[PDB]
């Protein structure tokens, strides 16, 4: 079974963040998607343990 | 070889801008001046003439312009600060909604 | 007292895209298709930037209303007694310059006019092209005036007029003028940053023809000490907001010109 | 009697390419400096 | 010169140039030249507005050039001949060199452009563009070539020359028939005449010289 | 000269034919005919070549 997420950010934002905060505004966002997915998977396993 | 605006006119002859607040699809919503439509305008309204988008600074632009030639009456409205040229850059959000229209460049 | 004039940067965006077969035809026909395309967007955008600045200038500059001959917001110039038609405009150019020098303290370093307004001013004499002096015309001026200002042409706005105003740069931070443009590129990764703005390419997912567009961002703000005649006294002033700032500035002065029509 | 009414031309010579573009005069109109933030604020 | 006259756009203004020409008297001395100098300036900025090109030359009839000279603001001053190419009557305050026609029966003033932006970007009202390729020429800068025949009855010599050229109109010029087309005949003055964004003509009305 | 518009001089009130003609050029009724020949004019095997004289 699969599991997936999308970010969809603007160009103008990415430029503004690099100028204002220094954040890449790509990696800090793709990092969330990847983190959220791995976290949800890890929960799924714990939840199946408590379920079963 | 000629560079053209969205209405396929020479960019250097039209005098209008498109890639900004005036937009291109937006011109299909902006009212043109006529001998009657010039009288229904108030502060904050947009209107167009010869594809240039103009904005009203003062309620009832042309209230005090006796000029019968609409083109000149408009030049007068610019001079007298009743109407301002609307050409300008867009608020950044204009192109971020994804429900967006980008003026075409043509040749 | 120290006040600030603040604006956000606003955006301009163009899109072209060339069908693969058409792009191939451009090469076949003697054109550099990939450079043609970038030059097209860059050119059209630069053209729109120029139009924006000139049109914005018209709507920011103060009107030179004089009880004697300009209380219409423009000067009426005929063909009778021919040298007078140009010389009575030259006088207005000089008076507008002095008005700026007195009210803003700046020198009013340029003069810009419509194609016909520029010609009628040139017709006065007291204007010279003088290729030997091209060094100070930036290869842009029509020519220059006896009063020292270069004369530039607009040609884009539907107005027929003359504007005088200032561009000065003392150094480091002391930069003054009517409208600052002030483009924003920080954070944008550019090949030769002098370009300003950037290109993006997508390519359609159905038709597989390429697509390209260009993004530019800038402030185009008003100068310090200018406050719209609404608030009058403010500490934080929107340097944009042309709806209120329009027509109220001491770094530039406008006088329109009334001329007989060209027969088409 | 071969004349130009017999001979044909494969391709014309282009001779020249002309592109009419606006002379952009704004650098002489506006006093500039670049902005490195999404917002600029000038001091008077 | 004649091709330029019949291609250039006519300058007509309700104020002083209707009918296609300006009427200049001897009254108020310099005014006659001044009211013409102004026409030169207006026609010049007109070209820039409509074509983006700078209207780099001015040509006039011999008399029209004199009328213009009467205003002052036209100088020869030999020390400055560098920019007249030994041909111009003199230079104008507005930067253009003034050349004289001296030949056509018209009495007028034309302003227009000749520019060279490099390699291919050759721009101007009329391109002349002679065709010499294929002619083995004695002095390749001659343009055209000579032939000698000699008669078959008497044996006297017979000499002549043939020259060939395009004389093309400039792009963006379209006859007011098609108005817009993808292929435009760059010649055919019968249709192209009176149409051009790169040159503007104004005639001049003067009293006659007594013969 | 060559006629661009039929009935040239229809709207030229000038009585001096020479000036009326100058007006016709100005008004684009008539064009100066100086022009180059079609190439075929000289390859006919029977043609007139303008004389040069001195």
């Amino acid at each position: 079974k699969s599991r997936q997420l999308k970010a969809a950010y603007s160009i103008e934002l990415a430029q503004d963040l690099r100028a204002v905060h220094g954040m890449d505004a790509d990696a800090e966002l793709s990092g969330i998607l990847a983190t959220e997915i791995m976290l949800e998977i890890n929960r799924e396993v714990v939840d199946w343990i408590n379920y079963s | 070889i000629k560079y053209l605006n969205p209405d396929n006119e020479f960019t250097f002859k039209t005098g209008a801008t498109y890639a900004g607040e005036a937009g291109y699809v937006d011109r299909e919503q902006i009212t043109e001046l006529t001998e009657e439509s010039k009288l229904t305008l108030n502060k904050g309204d947009l209107f167009k003439y010869n594809n240039i988008v103009y904005k009203v600074l003062e309620d009832t632009p042309f209230a005090t312009i006796e000029e019968s030639d609409l083109e000149l009456a408009l030049q007068i409205a610019i001079v007298l600060l009743k109407v301002r040229l609307f050409s300008d850059a867009a608020s950044t959000s204009k192109f971020e909604s994804s429900d967006s229209e980008i003026a075409d460049a043509r040749f | 007292q120290i006040n600030k004039w603040q604006t956000a940067v606003k955006s301009r965006k163009l899109k072209t895209g060339i069908t693969v077969e058409l792009a191939q035809d451009l090469e076949a026909n003697g054109f550099d298709a990939p450079n043609f395309l970038e030059d097209l967007l860059a050119t059209e955008m630069a053209d729109e930037i120029n139009k924006d600045i000139l049109q914005s200038l018209i709507t920011v500059s103060k009107r030179y209303k004089v009880t004697g001959i300009t209380d219409s917001g423009f000067i009426d110039l005929s063909y009778a007694s021919a040298p007078e038609a140009g010389r009575s405009l030259y006088r207005m150019v000089c008076e507008m310059v002095s008005h700026i020098q007195k009210e803003s303290t700046y020198t009013a370093t340029f003069c810009v006019a419509s194609a016909r307004a520029a010609a009628i001013l040139a017709a006065s004499g007291w204007l010279k092209h003088k290729p030997e002096d091209d060094k100070y015309l930036s290869q842009n001026a029509y020519g220059f005036l006896a009063n020292g200002l270069p004369l530039y042409c607009d040609t884009n706005s539907p107005l027929d007029y003359v504007i005088v105003g200032v561009v000065e740069n003392i150094g480091e931070k002391e930069i003054v003028g009517s409208i600052f443009y002030a483009p924003y590129t920080e954070g944008l990764d550019l090949d030769d940053p002098e370009h300003v703005g950037a290109f993006k390419v997508v390519v359609d997912p159905e038709s597989l023809q390429p697509s390209i567009g260009l993004l530019v961002r800038y402030a185009l703000s008003a100068n310090p000490y200018t406050v719209a005649k609404d608030e009058k006294e403010a500490r934080i002033i929107d340097g944009g907001d042309m709806d209120k700032m329009a027509g109220r500035s001491d770094l530039s002065v406008l006088l329109g010109v009334k001329l007989p029509k060209i027969i088409i | 009697s071969t004349t130009t009414n017999s001979n044909s031309i494969g391709r014309p010579n282009l001779v020249a390419l002309t592109r009419a573009t606006t002379k952009l005069i704004y650098s002489d109109i506006v006093a500039t400096q670049r902005t490195n933030q999404p917002v600029a604020a000038f001091y008077g």
